[PDB]
């Protein structure tokens, strides 16, 4: 859960998150809150598929771009139909461009509140190291 | 007396001088040469001149155990005065007691 409903109103308004979430009522009078939860839920899975081999999947701590990333990720699903030049769809590329780049090691993820990210040990492994011979004998 | 004049007393030949000094026998060597660099091995000389021969002796003696050929010279060269023939004589132009205490 690296957002949540509350920071979807705050990132869109509460008008806007209202009339893409309330899909029986016209006009629309509240908000879904499964349909917005479904939509957060698979922005996560989307965020993770891009940082699975990086760090670890439950992080405990969300960073401050990730919740961004999830915001935005979150709104362009709560859009049944989505079009190429919508700019909401520009925003959700871009924004998966920025995973992209993060997982590509080019961008790192950012301080969660003070502390580091906590990155896998993917790098760390080494066969051993044989140096007997070399321990003050 | 001795050779080099100082007066002999036999009071003190029952017991051995380290005899009152039990301390020493229950030591046991630090064996300096294990982890040893130059830089160490450099202060260990340096202070054996100043008077601390202990961990220039155990070095040495560490020297000797784990060199195989230096071991091997150094016990070649002293077993060959081990087995020389040796004799004792008497001064120049000794006399008769001279000759009977040689």
């Amino acid at each position: 859960s690296y957002c949540t409903l509350a920071d979807l109103i705050e990132q869109y308004s509460e008008q806007k998150i209202r009339e893409v979430s309330d899909r029986v009522n016209k006009p629309a009078t509240t908000i879904d809150t499964v349909i917005v939860d479904r939509a957060i839920a698979d922005a996560d899975s989307e965020i993770d598929l891009h940082l699975h081999g990086r760090y670890q999947l439950p992080l405990a701590s969300v960073p401050t771009a990730l919740k961004r990333i999830a915001c935005g990720l979150a709104y362009a699903n709560l859009h049944i139909v989505l079009k190429e030049e919508n700019p909401v769809y520009k925003t959700a590329e871009h924004l998966r461009k920025l995973l992209s780049g993060i997982a590509n090691g080019k961008l790192s993820l950012a301080l969660d509140a003070d502390g580091k990210p906590a990155p896998v040990a993917n790098t760390v492994q080494i066969s051993e190291g044989r140096n007997d011979w070399g321990a003050d004998w | 007396v001795d050779v080099y004049g100082n007066p002999i007393r036999t009071q003190q030949l029952r017991e051995p001088q380290t005899s009152r000094l039990a301390g020493l026998a229950k030591e046991f060597a630090q064996h300096p040469a294990k982890g040893l660099t130059p830089a160490k091995l450099a202060r260990i000389l340096v202070e054996a001149e100043q008077g601390n021969l202990q961990a220039q002796a155990e070095l040495f003696m560490d020297m000797e155990e784990r060199d195989a050929h230096l071991f091997a010279e150094m016990s070649k060269r002293k077993r060959a005065i081990l087995g020389l023939d040796w004799a004792v004589e008497p001064p120049r132009n000794a006399s008769a007691a001279e000759k009977a205490d040689a």
